[PDB]
């Protein structure tokens, strides 16, 4: 019963030694600067995460030009509030509705829109979940706390090429003159992958 | 390639545990591994096709067993070599055979609009749409042993073209020195029966995968 596959499996006890061996002989040849790797190690634990695709979503939800102009084109869309890259150069962004939950998976891989949620956890990349979510959703969903109606229809989008998704989730009742703000702060990551609903108040 | 990473519709695998509060590194050695990646790509010492294909080609329990970082120090230690940057000895001693020859593209300066701009699939001319939205279209049974994005628990199926995304370059031939042959991709939407059979499946759900023209043939 310890984690053998499920991405949180414990490495192997040399693993840094390892890594530490690679990167010197990369900086030693010249292939790789230190000092670029530092900067894009920062982006992505400090400046990219799931809090820039929570306000996207909170402003398709105050605003419909802009949910219009994001459902047309995800890229433009993302880019309007400074969000743009790496893993996220043709985004597609999917609509909740009373009539249908969306979520997404990478079953060939990992595929997942970095410049809105930055680097995907690791069950998102590991075998249960990636297995799984093509062929019982519900039963996986479940596990999550997530009962959808048996009546909703869910999609399930694989990742297999260059288009990145999104989850635009369905805005919570009670959020009546909520500002962006506090809209943004019910936005989870579960939400936005469509494995979660936003906080409801 | 029809190897472990194909997991769609696999069982045994087990419950989706999630740990709570999850760091976006959990090591600190993974913070190495993962920015050598774009560093790497950089350079132009390989391209993403050949880095998805380098993993699929590893071993199917060391794939398994390996944390998601440990695939991508895979890829480095054996592509590199395999595109000749690096030799076997120089990556199993750590030691330079000759000192600093290269130069690295991914410098301070430049990583900020690089990762903002990132590198788009996306190409003005390729072969012309055969499909239109609506389209009943039957993935082909093709069993490569090279790289394909054609999942296994889709060949032979039939589904419906809900969008096309237009013109990409083709993982297939990108992966294998054999250009970028740009094609259309389409989502195609299969019903949870189709895939799965009457019994495993519920009457709601629907599977959306995305599947390059030449994959296809009308229904
Ligand atoms: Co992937």
């Amino acid at each position: 019963h310890d984690h053998h596959h499920d991405g949180y499996q414990a490495p192997p006890e040399d693993i840094a030694l390892r890594v530490k061996a690679l990167e010197s002989l990369l900086i030693e040849k010249g292939l790789v600067d230190p000092a670029a790797m530092d900067l894009v190690v920062q982006t992505y634990e400090h400046k990219v995460g799931p809090r820039n695709g929570a306000k996207v979503v909170a402003k398709a939800w105050v605003d419909p030009a802009y949910k219009a102009r994001l459902l047309a084109d995800g890229t433009a869309g993302i880019a309007e509030l400074g969000f743009s890259g790496v893993q996220g150069e043709d985004m597609v962004i999917l609509e909740n509705t009373p009539a249908v939950h969306n979520v997404f998976v990478c079953t060939l891989c990992s595929c997942y829109p970095w410049p809105t949620l930055g680097l995907p956890p690791a069950w998102y990349k590991a075998a249960p979940y990636r297995s799984r979510m093509v062929s019982d959703p519900r039963g996986v969903l479940a596990e999550f706390g997530l009962v959808i109606p048996a009546n909703k229809e869910i999609r399930v989008w694989d990742t297999t090429a260059e288009l990145r998704y999104m989850v635009l989730p369905e805005r919570p009742a009670g959020t009546e003159a909520y500002s962006e703000e506090q809209l943004a702060e019910l936005v989870t990551r579960d939400s936005m992958i469509g494995t979660g609903l936003p906080t409801q108040p | 390639m029809n190897g472990i990473h194909d997991t769609g519709g696999a069982h045994g695998y087990g419950p989706v545990y999630r740990e709570p509060n999850e760091p976006v590194f959990r090591y600190d050695w993974e913070k190495t591994v993962m920015s050598l990646l774009p560093a790497l790509l950089a350079n132009g010492n390989f391209n993403l096709d050949e880095f998805r294909h380098s993993i699929e080609r590893m071993g199917p329990a060391h794939y398994l067993e390996g944390t998601y970082y440990e695939l991508w120090l895979h890829v480095f230690e054996n592509l590199l070599v395999e595109k000749g940057v690096l030799t076997a000895t120089e990556v199993a001693t750590g030691k330079a055979a000759s000192g600093k020859t290269a130069t690295p593209v991914l410098t301070p300066a430049i990583v900020d609009g690089l990762l903002s701009t990132g590198a788009s699939a996306a190409r003005e001319e390729g072969a012309r749409a055969r499909f239109a939205v609506g389209d009943k279209v039957r993935v082909l049974n093709k069993n490569p042993v090279g790289h394909t994005r054609m999942p296994r628990y889709t060949r032979g199926k039939v589904g419906t073209v809900v969008i096309d995304h237009g013109v990409f370059v083709t993982p297939d031939t990108a992966a294998h020195g054999k250009g970028e042959h740009p094609q259309h991709v389409y989502t195609v939407s299969f019903t949870s029966v189709e895939l799965w059979g009457q019994d495993a499946s519920s009457p709601k759900d629907t599977i959306r995968v995305d599947l390059w023209d030449d994959y296809l043939e009308p229904a």
